[PDB]
RNA sequence: GCUCGCCGGAAGACCAAGGGUUCCUGUCCAACGUUAAUCGGGGCAGGGUGAGUCGACCCCUAAGGCGAGGCCGAAAGGCGUAGUCGAUGGGAAACAGGUUAAUAUUCCUGUACUUGGUGUUACUGCGAAGGGGGGACGGAGAAGGCUAUGUUGGCCGGGCGACGGUUGUCCCGGUUUAAGCGUGUAGGCUGGUUUUCCAGGCAAAUCCGGAAAAUCAAGGCUGAGGCGUGAUGACGAGGCACUACGGUGCUGAAGCAACAAAUGCCCUGCUUCCAGGAAAAGCCUCUAAGCAUCAGGUAACAUCAAAUCGUACCCCAAACCGACACAGGUGGUCAGGUAGAGAAUACCAAGGCGCUUGAGAGAACUCGGGUGAAGGAACUAGGCAAAAUGGUGCCGUAACUUCGGGAGAAGGCACGCUGAUAUGUAGGUGAGGUCCCUCGCGGAUGGAGCUGAAAUCAGUCGAAGAUACCAGCUGGCUGCAACUGUUUAUUAAAAACACAGCACUGUGCAAACACGAAAGUGGACGUAUACGGUGUGACGCCUGCCCGGUGCCGGAAGGUUAAUU
RNA sequence: AGGACCGAACCGACUAAUGUUGAAAAAUUAGCGGAUGACUUGUGGCUGGGGGUGAAAGGCCAAUCAAACCGGGAGAUAGCU
């Protein structure tokens, strides 16, 4: 479930989107942006081996890319993957 | 026997049903059933090769013993059952080693009768023995054509084959059609008429009774256009041809037997 | 387009309907 | 009224999709022509 | 914001399909919106879709597809065995409350459940792709038991009325609570248990089946709902301080019964009928090869794991299919009150809308309707269209008939409200109390309370009591077609096509015939009481004469006659 | 019990009127036929062009059918306009 190069390739970005803050101060849930193929075990192992915190559970969803246009050309943003990582009781972030 | 229907509606006025109260009023014998899906008259090219077939009620196949391999082991009939796959009834019989089998039900057979196959069985209806061990002049059914193949002649609801002579390794058979036919004498056959002799007495009464047997409507050729049938068009009812098939082969009188390898087997053709 | 509309022409106007798709 | 095109993704992909064209000589020739023409979409597939 | 209007078996709610950000928020009004636009399913930007239990993926198969080898075919290719795919079907498990602007059986609280891997105490015969059981199944009908749900009464909270009256036998609102766990009921299937043998289940088998003795009558499976716990909780009409008007931290009363009742559940049941009603796995059970104080299984508990994909929003629609923000089309589920037989219809509740141009005026004419003097089909191709009939109970009903029909023939009478029979009757449900008991989800006796048709008599109001909506015009002669059906999608629904019946003809099975260069497949896992073709068209009476022509069947004498030599 | 009777959903399309640069390239309104069956419907599947399928009208086979559509022969041919 674990090797350190993969764990450094799992996480991309802390997600700050005003449901993230409500989840942090209500449900003790940090909201992260992860790779498109990162499973729950790899996200949990990367959070424990990279943030030094301890994890209850990881829930994941896939966000579908939004279409933006210019003229006859229609472009599409990338799909990405959002994670809701619930910590046990204690935390740093 | 046959019972009229009282004409309480059109479509009951002409119905006559064959009632047999001794048939089994329950589910069939589940080890001897298989799946039997309809074709609609379609072959492996998906083409209609036989017309006027399709629809009808679901059916399960009853594996009926035609070979009668269980020689010497006695069998008692358990019960007579309805078979949707044929015009006759069938009989679940019980051999003395615990094996249950469906056979064709002959004429006077009911529950509790003793039947036995083999070379040295009795001579009573239900017993199967070769035709070199049968008195010449008796009515037989379920008659094989090759030794060991399985019975093929007189399987219908009330038919019988009468052995009329024996010569060499052959017996001569008066088939139900009117045809004298030489069969070998190692071929097994089963005594008595097969028992549903009032099956032809039913009149279906209505079109839906033919539709729930998988018989689609038949359009006459003279009701079609010239591109569709050789019996063409015309203003009003015109026929004006000689009557042929949809493929132009003359019907109403033209013989179609061309085999030439079974002419050594046919003493007299039918009439 | 395809609505027809005459008794019998290839394409006229006509409020009927078997002849007429331009 | 009831129209000509009643869409279905399973029937579309089983009738005109990539595995269906690749399954025979003539659908591979159709895909060959669609590559020779410069089409961005060989089949529909989505 | 307040009034009015419309839908309410939908124009409300949730999904599948399909779409693909249309969802929410801020901002903008050039273009799009058949008008204006500050608004928007439009432009710009940001945010939003959280699962061991839901669905997919997964195990298993149906129709059908591909198909190692194989068979066949100039080539390409076709068909098919073993297999391997293929849901529209079969297979493990979660509910209730809350919460976001936008997600919820996914997040939080409470209470759960299922299957694997591995660990510990014991009992030990374990083992599959094979054998067996089960899974596992039709239409229709009828009765019983319930429940969802509704009504009324009791209780709790609030109200004593903008205008006659309202402390009353008055008014308004609420009266909700799941899965799981235990109980195993109304019912339904079933005769259990031991021992001995066997030509059957490809081999075996303690299993299934068969046979024979011995013993016993309660044993097992299934099964709604009820009850208890779940729940010392949650929700809950209203109030405490606040406010950025939109509510949040907070407590929070009663939360009971009786009756009516499904098309839902028991019920894949029971009965009956012929037209005789999937498959395979999971599951249980038995052994072959293999191992037997080890491995493997079983009962209990701990511990880990249950991945990946979908989840926003529309979904009888302005988001799908129709070029449109198009009077069209589109499968499933939920299914309240009053009146009614009813999912009709009429008015309403929850909820959702007033259909993206209005303001006037009140000509001809067009459309959709209402009424109409006297006459009443005189109109017209033709009573086309309108008018008219219309409900339940009861009385009564011709010719003809295939004895079923005709028939709802025709024709007619009563019908509202109130009181009495009866402070609400017959009927339905069924408490308290007494007794019995294999002792509970029982049986008798019982009859309270609740609900409640139709009738008869009398009275009374109006022109009219089936008062609206809803809701047969009837009779007579006759042609064709027996009938129910089918048909020219988009000018023809018919006397046409079909049809049950009848007949003729072919077909002896490796069948005739059909599709196919062929292999092969259908016919058919059928076998002349069957099958294919052809014609006629229920039923009653019948079906006449002609074999010269053409076809077909039979015959072989003679003539004529090809390839070959 | 019944290809039973009446009648909603549902499946159709008999008559009229409207519409005919339509709201609609076949509908709307009002009446109408069937409505337990030879019924209807969802989902998947098979049949392919001289071929399919057809309770049969030359009907249907993607708004096209006395021989579909697309590409090619192809700049067919045209004593005709």
């Amino acid at each position: 479930m674990i090797r350190e190069e993969r764990l450094l390739k799992v996480l991309r970005a802390p997600h700050v989107s005003e449901k993230a803050s409500t989840a942090m101060e209500k449900s003790n849930t940090i909201v992260l942006k992860v790779a498109k193929d990162a499973t729950k075990a790899e996200i949990k192992a990367a959070v424990q081996k990279l943030f030094e915190v301890e994890v209850e559970v990881v829930n994941t969803l896939v966000v579908k890319g939004k279409v933006k246009r210019h003229g006859q050309r229609i472009g599409r943003r990338s799909d990405w993957k959002k994670a809701y990582v619930t910590l046990k009781e204690g935390q740093n972030l | 026997a046959v019972v009229k229907c009282k004409p309480t509606s059109p479509g009951r006025r002409h119905v006559v049903k064959v009632v047999n109260p001794e048939l089994h009023k329950g589910k069939p014998f589940a080890p001897l059933l298989e799946k039997n899906s309809k074709s609609g008259g379609r072959n492996n090219n998906g083409r209609i090769t036989t017309r006027h077939i399709g629809g009808g009620h679901k059916q399960a196949y009853r594996i009926v013993d035609f070979k009668r391999n269980k020689d010497g082991i006695p069998a008692v009939v358990e019960r007579l059952e309805y078979d949707p796959n044929r015009s006759a009834n069938i009989a679940l019989v019980l051999y003395k080693d615990g094996e249950r089998r469906y056979i064709l039900a002959p004429k006077g057979l009911k529950a509790g009768d003793q039947i036995q196959s083999g070379v040295d069985a009795a001579i009573k209806p239900g017993n199967t023995l070769p035709m070199r061990n049968i008195p010449v002049g008796s009515t037989v059914h379920n008659v094989e054509m090759k030794p060991g193949k399985g019975g093929q002649l007189a399987r219908s609801a009330g038919t019988y084959v009468q052995i009329v002579a024996r010569d060499g390794a052959y017996v001569t058979l008066r088939l139900r059609s009117g045809e004298m036919r030489k069969v070998e004498a190692d071929c097994r056959a089963t005594l008595g008429e097969v028992g549903n002799a009032e099956h032809m007495l039913r009149v279906l009464g209505k079109a839906g009774a033919a539709r729930w047997r998988g018989v689609r409507p038949t359009v006459r050729g003279t009701a079609m256009n010239p591109v569709d049938h050789p019996h063409g068009g015309g203003e009003g009812r015109n026929f004006g041809k000689h009557p042929v098939t949809p493929w132009g082969v003359q019907t109403k009188g033209k013989k179609t037997r061309s085999n030439k390898r079974t002419d050594k087997f046919i003493v007299r053709r039918r009439s | 387009t395809c609505a027809r509309c005459d008794s019998x022409s290839r394409c006229g106007a006509x409020g009927k309907x078997s002849g007429x798709a331009s | 009224m009831k129209r000509t095109f009643q869409p279905s993704v399973l029937k579309r992909n089983r009738s005109h999709g990539f595995r269906a064209r690749m399954a025979t000589k003539n659908g591979r020739q159709v895909l060959a022509r669609r590559r020779a023409k410069g089409r961005a979409r060989l089949t529909v597939s989505k």
